[PDB]
């Protein structure tokens, strides 16, 4: 039909279009099955730039890997909307749409509607969720328990000797901002790397870390104590918004010019300096001066002679770091200044890595956005670490603000597969095809992890549903030994919406690929 | 004929260009053979008997060098998996300084001692575990082996031994002239709180007659004239400023407006009677040296050599910075006449002529100043770089030295005497990782190696014979140099010694970088652009 | 060792040179030839 | 081999030939300048790639006019401007010399 119209055309019809779709979902699922479980193996991504980055995360090796699909394209912006919500399970969806369509394949090729298999999700879809209800646990959420649960999501992205480290800066950064009240507020607690020393002095600083420093050479380097003074006020000279100029005279009328210009930038100076000198008195406190607009080399060598250490062109976001932390407030203006305006620190002293200047401000009376120090010996150390961090406080963040708890190690999904066997029955037609299909796709949580590890497929999986049906225990798979332990008495727990977001995501896009006619492309080339 | 198609699934849908490499026998077995490569580069600059290397760029500049890290430098390299390596080398430079060459011999040694691990069963991560252990157990074993400490780094005839050894493993014959030089110019600048800075130290290259007319100078020198009259000051009052020596004009657009022809003529003669009050203001502090760092002006200039003050100009910023810590002087960003503070002194400011180039000295007769330059001359521009390389391995060593005073016996005494008690500690573990702890201390003899086979000499009989002698108990005895014959000599009563703090932290680095590789198991590369 | 044609000069192969007296010769016939068209 | 460490055009000389070769090398600029040397010296002609003449009989300007790209005759072309340098004279004896 449309090759009679278009002649350049690229069209895929019948079965040719089910084809398609079926060999790339499981060519995709092929390479991210390695990545499962602590025991995956790490990849090497180089581009063309001549960069090196190691990476075991689903989302970040998705969109990394030269890959130029239609279909395939589908399934990455899947990852992606899961990564931005729930910050867990991007290698656990590809896996699940993959074997999703190689089950109903099966029965696709016996000479059956597609649609049949499309009730059967509905059916075994409403079951699972019915089910997922009544496993979850509901519990306090107190220290000991928020370290296994973010214990679980570190040591599949790092060894045990590194996992160990940062378990403890995650749990005790979230517990530190959070109140009784309000959801928890990302975006403070900021993530600084510096490339020296070795990768197992990451800590956690009860504070902030500012990446510049002092630009005169005769300013403190060590204060003991000190007042913070958050401003974002300009000391820069500025021009008249209309076009002026000056019109002088003999020479004397120059010198005049030069001194009467610089009378609205020395005001603000002058009202600084008589504020220091009326709260510090002797020599024993220090005054530090955090801006977001620049300053002077004029007003530099002014606050340079009281020891005022200033520092210029701060981030936005630091204007609201520094209020919670110190107890100050940012203002715009200087005509209100007064003492209850200032913070209040412990220590503040200068750091400088090479050609690079940081500064650190600790010893706060109550903080309320604590910083996360990253460092290590590489380039692409700082990133790998990086991204654990990420997916360590949204592991947290989650088990807060659901208070629930799901055992994992695949104890879970075996516990679906054997409620929709005993449901199989009471659902008329042929749509049993859909709940049988349906509960082998569940499986494969347990046989990746059961290979990656070294084991028969097979013969763990009989081992794990010969329990479960003559004890009500959830059991799930060791990766030493292969045997059957209970999943809840050991550490390894799961988050109740990463789980039930899956199952929802999984689900819909498998049936719209499911119910796909043809592959047509009859538009234009390029957009030229 | 036929032809073979292609694999359905991840390989038809790569982009053009791009390659994968996945498995065991085209991954992990192809990475060692780049990383092998590697080593066998940089091996024959190793020791007092190591030879140089001509690099050319691409910019047709040429390098006559003998450090490991400056040869990675300037060498491009394609290879990933050997890119880690030349990243953990440079690593080590920036940390202690020295070592860089301990990395590449040790990391290329770890990666192809666990080649023949892994067609004997052992799994890859039986390995990494099994090397883990080791390294952790070396750690414990060298804070045991320390000796001789230092004393007392304010002693001319101390720190000069201490820092020998890093000379001469770069230039042989003259190390002990050159080690009188660095010594000299540290503890000068060496400060009361022990806080020792590297940039305090100036290298300047002046062709010339030769290494052996090179001089130390406690001040500063520049490759400039001077813009004056007067040449020479005996006792000067340096003010530095940082605006330039010129009237001073507004920032916004502003013009004169003449509208009777009275104050057309007094115009050009007010603006010269109010630059003389400016500059007499000044000469009567005086300030005999003024040090600009903007534009001079040419009504400025005529009033500096009518009143004889010397006028000299650093357009370089930084370079500024340094004098005004030299004399102890502050910089002025408004051109008034300094009060008391801003005032500095120096012992002798004066022009003269070095090799055909004129330069001006701050020359300092107290030993007590901020910067310390030392002179460098030579008659080949590729001579005097390769002294420079040298000079700052030695000032490294005196930063580390404050901070830990320990040491160690070098020349191989060390390396041999950890693969003794490695090889022991392995022989109690019953257990597939027996065998990657044992192949830990096998690596420790390639530095021995290195050293043998580059100064013409079997290197099978000097392993031979170290081990003998660590057995009976002397843990200080190295390898022998100037010996024709393999034998063997003491390391202590020689001399010859490094620095804990280099070794500790060459060992962790080499490590980390080597199973960081054989954790990689595939490769996605993108098309080369 | 095999001395092989290294390069010294740069376009060494696109540069001629003269030496020794035949070098000497064709600065007097040069010089021969200029003053014969004055003669005149 | 698929994957090769360094570009595709570095070359690469070691070994005994590899020095050999060098010594040959400098009997080039030697012999460039030696016939101008004594109170029966010759001296040079030279032109340029515009067609500026340069006649001359001292080394340093002689070896300053040579395009030479050689790295180990670089050496001795850097020796004489440091004898013109310092003493001015004896610019062609250390090149025989060297
Ligand atoms: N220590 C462990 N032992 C057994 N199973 C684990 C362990 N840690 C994680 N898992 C399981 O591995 C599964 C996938 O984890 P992982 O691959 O790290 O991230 P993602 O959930 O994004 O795939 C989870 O469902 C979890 O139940
Ligand atoms: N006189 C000497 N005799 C024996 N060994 C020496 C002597 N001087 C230096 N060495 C050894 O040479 C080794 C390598 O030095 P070098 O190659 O210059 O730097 P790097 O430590 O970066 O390899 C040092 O570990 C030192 O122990
Ligand atoms: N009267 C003389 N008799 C013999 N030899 C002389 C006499 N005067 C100078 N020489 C020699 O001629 C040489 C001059 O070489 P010259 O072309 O000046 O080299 P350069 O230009 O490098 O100095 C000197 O080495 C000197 O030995
Ligand atoms: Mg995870
Ligand atoms: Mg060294
Ligand atoms: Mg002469």
């Amino acid at each position: 039909a449309v090759k009679t119209l278009n002649p350049k055309a690229e069209v895929a019809r019948a079965q040719a279009a089910l084809a398609v779709n079926i060999s790339a979902a499981r060519g995709l699922q092929d390479v991210l099955r390695t990545n499962l479980g602590p025991k995956g193996t790490m990849k090497m991504l180089v581009s063309g730039a001549g960069d090196i980055k190691l990476t075991k995360d689903g989302n970040v090796l998705l969109h990394e890997m030269q890959i130029q699909h239609p279909t395939a394209s589908l399934i990455a912006k899947v990852a992606t909307a899961q990564d931005d919500i729930t910050g867990d399970g991007t290698t656990s969806n590809v896996l699940i749409i993959g074997e999703l369509l190689k089950q109903a394949d099966l029965y696709i090729s016996e000479g059956l509607h597609p649609r049949i298999i499309t009730e059967g999700f509905e059916a075994a879809k409403e079951k699972a969720l019915q089910f997922l209800e009544e496993v979850k646990v509901s519990r306090e959420m107190d220290r000991e328990t928020l370290i296994d649960v973010a214990r679980t999501s570190l040591r599949t992205k790092v060894h045990a000797e590194l996992a160990d480290v940062l378990t403890e800066a995650v749990v005790d950064s979230i517990l530190a901002i959070k109140k009784q009240d309000e959801p928890i507020d990302l975006f403070m607690i900021e993530i600084m790397e510096m490339k020296h020393k070795s990768e197992t002095d990451t800590s956690l600083i009860r504070g902030l870390v500012l990446d510049h420093g002092a630009r005169h050479p005769d300013m403190k380097k060590r204060v003991e104590d000190a007042y913070i003074l958050t401003c974002n006020v300009s000391l820069e000279y500025e021009k008249t918004e209309v076009n002026s100029g000056f019109f002088y005279k003999s020479a004397e009328e120059r010198e005049k010019l030069v001194k009467a210009e610089r009378k609205f930038i020395e005001d603000r100076v002058k009202k600084i300096i008589e504020l220091k000198r009326k709260v510090c008195g002797d020599s024993d406190k220090g005054f530090v001066v955090i801006n977001q607009k620049g300053i002077d080399p004029f007003s530099l060598d002014a606050l340079s002679k009281e020891g005022i250490v200033a520092l210029r062109r701060a981030k936005r976001r630091n204007m609201e770091r520094l209020t919670l932390a110190c107890g100050g407030v940012a203002l715009n203006s200087f005509d209100d200044l007064s003492p209850d305006c200032l913070g209040h620190a412990g220590l503040v002293y200068e750091y400088t890595l090479g050609e690079e200047k940081f500064t650190f401000i600790e010893k706060c009376n109550n903080p309320r956005s604590v910083t996360l120090l990253i460092k290590g010996p590489n380039k692409h150390t700082l990133t790998q670490i990086k991204d654990a961090v990420r997916d360590g406080l949204r592991a947290v963040k989650n088990a807060i603000d659901d208070g629930c708890v799901v055992p994992g190690a695949g104890a879970v999904e075996v516990a679906m597969a054997e409620a929709l066997i005993k449901h199989k029955p009471s659902v008329k037609g042929r749509a049993q095809l859909g709940v049988q299909a349906f509960a082998d796709a569940l499986l494969i949580i347990p046989k990746v992890l059961a290979q990656n590890s070294g084991f028969d497929l097979q013969e763990t999986l009989v081992k794990i549903q010969a329990e479960h049906s003559e004890s009500g225990q959830l059991v799930g798979v060791d990766l030493n030994t292969g045997e059957p332990m209970v999943a809840a008495e050991v550490g390894v727990w799961d988050n109740y919406c990463v789980k039930k977001q899956l199952l929802h995501s999984c689900t819909v896009i498998a049936t719209n690929i499911l119910l796909v006619d043809e592959i047509m492309r009859a538009g234009m080339s390029f957009l030229k | 004929a036929l032809h073979v198609p292609k694999a359905p699934g991840f390989a038809q849908m790569l982009k053009e260009g791009a390659k994968h490499f996945s498995g065991l026998e085209e991954a992990v077995y192809r990475n060692i053979q780049a990383c092998k490569e590697l080593a066998q580069t940089t091996r024959t600059a190793y020791g007092p008997n190591g030879m140089n290397k001509m690099v050319i760029n691409h910019l047709e500049k040429l390098f006559v060098t003998n450090d490991a890290a400056t040869i990675l430098r300037e060498l491009e390299v394609q290879h990933p998996a050997a890119k880690m390596i030349v990243m953990a080398s440079h690593m080590q430079e920036q940390e202690v300084g020295d070592g860089t060459n301990f990395v590449l011999v040790f990391a290329g040694a770890l990666l192809e001692l666990a080649e023949e691990l892994l067609r004997i069963g052992l799994s890859v991560s039986e390995v990494i575990e099994g090397y883990e252990i080791a390294c952790r157990k070396a750690h414990e074993i060298l804070p045991n082996l320390v000796c001789c400490s230092a004393k007392n780094l304010r002693d001319i005839d101390e720190v000069s031994s201490l820092l020998r050894t890093s000379i001469m493993s770069k230039q042989y014959g003259n190390e002990v002239f050159l080690a009188k030089l660095i010594a000299q110019a540290c503890v000068s600048i060496f400060p009361d709180s022990g806080h020792f800075n590297v940039d305090n130290i100036r290298v300047c290259k002046i062709l010339g007659s030769g290494i052996s007319s090179s001089s130390v100078l406690h001040g500063m020198v520049f490759k400039k004239e001077t813009e004056g009259d007067v040449t020479s000051v005996k006792d000067a009052k340096i003010a530095v400023y940082s605006c330039p020596f010129d009237g001073m004009i507004t920032e916004t657009k502003g013009t004169v407006l003449i509208k009777t022809a009275e104050e057309l003529m007094n115009f050009s003669k007010g603006e010269e009677n109010l630059m003389d009050a400016q500059v007499k203001a000044i000469a009567d502090t005086g300030a005999n040296v003024v040090v600009t760092g903007g534009k001079v002006a040419d009504m400025a200039l005529h009033y500096a050599n009518k009143y004889n003050i010397m006028l000299v100009r650093l357009n370089s910023k930084w370079d500024l910075r340094r004098l005004c810590k030299t004399v102890g002087a502050t910089a002025l960003p408004r051109l008034t006449p300094p009060v008391l503070e801003e005032m500095g002194h120096c012992d002798s400011v004066y022009l003269s002529e070095v090799g055909d180039t004129q330069v001006v000295v701050f020359k300092h007769e107290k030993e007590d100043g901020a910067i310390s330059t030392i002179v460098l001359r030579g008659s080949t521009d590729n001579l005097m770089d390769d002294i420079e390389r040298a000079v700052d391995d030695g000032v490294n060593t005196f930063k580390v030295l404050t901070r830990d005073k320990r040491l160690v016996p070098g020349g191989g005494a060390t390396e041999i005497e950890l693969a003794k008690q490695i090889t022991s500690y392995g022989e109690t573990c019953p257990g597939l990782e027996q065998y990657a702890i044992k192949k830990f201390a096998e690596a420790f003899e390639a530095i021995p190696r290195a050293l043998a086979e580059n100064s013409g000499v079997k290197a099978n009989e000097v392993i031979s014979k170290l081990y003998a002698v660590h057995q009976e108990g002397n843990k200080n005895v190295g390898l022998d140099i100037e010996a024709e014959v393999p034998a063997v000599k003491d390391m202590l009563e020689a001399g010859i010694l490094d620095t804990y703090l280099g070794k500790y932290w060459a060992i962790k680095l080499a490590t980390n970088a080597a199973v960081t590789v054989l954790r990689v198991d595939q490769i996605i590369m993108a098309k080369p652009a | 060792e095999y001395g092989r044609p290294f390069l010294i000069i740069k376009d060494q192969d696109r540069k001629s040179r003269l030496m020794g007296l035949e070098a000497l010769k064709s600065h007097i016939m040069a010089a021969k030839a200029v003053a014969n068209t004055m003669r005149t | 081999t698929p994957v090769i460490l360094l570009k595709e055009g570095t070359d690469s000389s070691q070994g005994i030939p590899q020095l050999v070769s060098n010594i040959s090398a400098c009997q080039v600029i030697a012999e460039a300048v030696r016939t101008t040397l004594g109170p029966r010296g010759m001296d040079k002609l030279i032109v340029d790639g515009r067609g500026k003449a340069t006649i001359s009989n001292d080394g340093a300007t002689i070896l300053k006019l040579l395009d030479v790209v050689h790295p180990a005759a670089k050496t001795l072309v850097d020796i004489a401007k440091s004898q013109d340098a310092e003493v001015g004279d004896g610019t062609t004896s250390v090149t025989l010399l060297a």
